DNA sequence: GGGGTTTTGGGG
DNA sequence: GGGTTTTGAGG
DNA sequence: GGGGTTTTGGGG
């Protein structure tokens, strides 16, 4: 196989050509009719990546690749921009001014995906190691072969890809629309925003909280199975989105079956600048707390920085598999999300009891200091997406006698029967926690069959 | 101001404990909607979303009477006008019914609809499943949250708090996590079902039967 | 044999 | 090809 | 023509 560069490919030969390129954009593999699937992507290389810079505005130049197949599984799923793709037997032709490569995978064409970063998106999600730096993480047909002479091409293209993404935006301003101008678009458009929050709406749907450089905040629904790489604090490019005119309560973006959410390789200059430039926004949350019914979810808590990298475990696994799963049994500290349905005891004033560290007994402070050290003994009855339909409510404890979750309410324990200020703060918190669309992101430590909240504090 | 007639209607129906007599009267007017599909699923749109209309055995017979030269299962891309319709909540298996969510469904009961044959409608955005809409899904989640929270505050009582001595000095203490599982209501099965709204009931025809009735 | 493809009947 | 299937909760 | 396959020379 002889590999040609994008800009040097023949437009007249019309013969099958092969090449290596960097994928900067791609749609999701979508079905067009009863027997065809398509995946359109944008590709670049050392000979084609930027338009005549002088009046171009540092706009990225590129060729397009359209892969056709009879099956979904025969097309490449591009989760991240910057990776490399190797195509075989592709015919090139001029399409409205630009070099368009076409390949019928259903016939004799083939593709292979190579990771530019150490690991591929899928490998990072599963914390796996790549067989080698010459092994494709995905490819069409049953087999894929990499000749010795290719290694040089692949390695060099990787070195170039990083230099490219760290030196240029790649996804130039002309490749997407500002969220605060999204309502002015006639149809679909592209977005480049930071993921401020990933809310698990239900068993199969994630609701992303986006905010781009324009400062505008938007929400959009992302299926878990389709986009399992979405992560809070990460910058992504959304291919094809539309402004929802029917959403009056909040700004929402609609995605189609061909829409795609794409992340950037580590060396991405754009992704780096945006991760630091775009700062978290809580305006939406604060405003919703003034309404009796908020269609906007509100994460009332924030876990200690040291746990920010800890993976979340659903209530389903926490209460139904924590004693039968090998992996779950090995852990004593977990992170999870849920919404409070009810708080016990009912009387907020009894949230703080007196504790005798010698007899290991607590008691009401309605009689005063004659009970010992003041501590929180709150029993949350929660539920989550994984247990949304069952007839259960799960108990999550906030017993601070040993220091776990002492500063959860941002209010030091105290006789709530005498300290009006302390009581009022806790009462307001009580209403927020039990309010619809309010959720808690917290770290819990399993102790004698129960889960106690720790290193978790309210941010409202 | 909600632009989607369907979204508004279905939303108020839910925010009104499934009581159709409580929903705004200024919304119970004839519904002119575009037919996106007719088989195997009959889906109509209001310009923004699509919903599955449930025709009564009466509605279809009346239709075939006034329009002999018209087959319902062939109204795709055509427009129809529902003069007499009603809404009602129903418990379903969202795993099988894609026009539902959280095992709940708001049905569009059709009693009488005229087929405005060959009427070109204005261009609109691609229609999406209402029960897949972010806001509508959330509205339904609010509905269950209110039902669930009420049921729990009626079922759980006495402040049966875990004895602090259990979570303290747990050096030589082991326990099963399921001990934190509390029943939300007096529901019979393992699925919550303690709702106050009274599940509407009305005989409706399966799109398959109307197919055989027009072509065995 | 049967696809896609153009070889439009025949290689390995 | 900057697009629209059903598998109708990757498509 | 050339794959994968078995048809192992020939259809559409
Ligand atoms: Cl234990
Ligand atoms: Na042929
Ligand atoms: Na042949
Ligand atoms: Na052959
Ligand atoms: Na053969």
């Amino acid at each position: 196989y002889e590999y040609v560069e994008l800009a040097k490919a023949s437009l007249t030969s019309a013969q099958p050509q092969h090449f290596y390129a960097v994928v900067i954009d791609a749609t999701f593999p979508y079905k067009t009719n009863q027997e065809r699937y398509i995946c359109s992507l944008k590709i670049v290389d050392p000979t084609l990546y930027l338009k005549q810079q002088k009046g171009a505005g540092d706009a990225s130049d590129y060729a397009t690749l359209v892969l056709y197949a009879k099956r979904f599984e025969d097309l490449p799923i591009i989760h991240r921009a910057g990776d490399i793709i190797r195509v075989h037997r592709a015919t090139l032709r001029l399409y409205n001014g630009q070099r368009q490569f076409n390949a019928n995978v259903f016939y004799s064409s083939s593709w292979a995906l190579f990771s530019t970063d150490k690991r591929s998106v899928t490998q990072e999600i599963n914390n796996q190691d790549a067989v080698s730096d010459t092994t494709p993480f995905s490819f069409s047909s049953k087999h894929a072969t990499i000749e010795k002479n290719e290694i040089s091409i692949l390695q060099n293209l990787r070195k170039w890809a990083n230099q490219y993404f760290s030196s240029y935006s790649v996804i130039s301003s002309d490749m997407y629309t500002a969220l605060n101008k999204a309502q002015a678009q006639k149809g679909d458009f592209d977005v480049v925003a930071k993921i401020l929050q990933v809310h698990e709406l239900d068993e199969y749907t994630n609701e992303l909280k986006l905010k781009d450089a324009s400062g505008q905040v938007f929400y959009t629904l992302s299926l878990k199975l389709k986009f399992p790489h979405v992560r809070t604090g990460e910058v992504v490019r959304i291919r094809s989105a539309t402004y929802d005119e029917t959403s009056t309560q909040k700004k929402v973006l609609i995605l189609s079956h061909y829409s795609n959410i794409i992340t950037f390789i580590q060396s991405s200059k754009l992704a780096k600048e945006l991760r630091a430039k775009i700062q978290d926004d809580h305006s939406v949350e604060v405003a919703s707390l003034k309404k009796n019914v908020s269609l906007n979810a509100v994460v009332l808590t924030e876990v200690d920085k040291k746990h920010a990298a800890l993976p979340s475990t659903s209530l389903q696994d926490l209460f139904h598999h924590a004693d039968s799963d090998k992996e779950l049994q090995a852990q004593d500290t977990f992170r999870t999300q849920f919404y409070v349905t009810k708080i016990e005891p009912s009387d907020v004033k009894e949230w703080v009891k007196g504790y005798d560290r010698k007899t290991k007994k607590s008691s009401s402070l309605k009689g005063a200091s004659g009970k010992g050290d003041n501590i929180f003994q709150v029993q949350f009855l929660v539920k989550d997406a994984s247990t949304q339909l069952n007839n259960n409510t799960y108990r999550v404890l906030l017993y601070t006698q040993d220091g776990l979750g002492a500063n959860f309410f941002n209010v030091k324990a105290d006789n709530l029967h005498k300290n009006a200020d302390a009581r009022k703060k806790l009462e307001d918190s009580a209403e927020l926690l039990t309010k619809f669309n309010s959720y808690v992101d917290a770290v819990v430590e399993r102790r004698n069959g129960f889960y106690l909240i720790k290193d978790t504090k309210l941010i409202y | 101001q909600q632009q989607s007639a369907f979204k508004q209607l279905y939303t108020e129906l839910f925010n009104n404990e499934g009581d159709f007599s409580k929903v705004s009267s200024n919304l119970k007017k004839p519904l002119k909607c575009y037919v996106k599909e007719s088989y195997p699923h009959f889906l109509v749109t209001d310009g923004y979303f699509f919903v599955a209309p449930y025709f009564t055995k009466e509605a279809v017979n009346e239709f075939h009477a006034k329009f002999p030269n018209v087959n319902i299962v062939d109204l795709t891309d055509k427009v129809i006008v529902i003069n007499n319709w009603s809404l009602e909540l129903r418990r379903v298996n969202s795993a099988e019914v894609f026009t539902s969510y959280a095992n709940l469904e708001a049905r569009l009961i059709v009693h009488s609809f005229k087929p405005n044959l060959q009427e070109r409608l204005n261009p609109t955005r691609y229609p999406v499943n209402l029960f897949r809409d972010d806001e509508f899904k959330t509205t339904i989640q609010h509905f269950r949250h209110t039902a669930l929270q009420a049921a729990i505050n009626k079922t759980v009582k006495g402040d049966n708090l875990v004895d602090i001595s259990k979570v303290a000095d747990a050096a030589g203490k082991k326990g099963k996590v399921d001990a934190g599982i509390v029943k939300a209501s007096a529901s019979k099965g393992d699925e919550f079902s303690d709702f106050s709204f009274k599940e509407g009931n009305t005989a409706t025809l399966k799109i398959a039967d109307i197919f055989v009735q027009e072509k065995g």
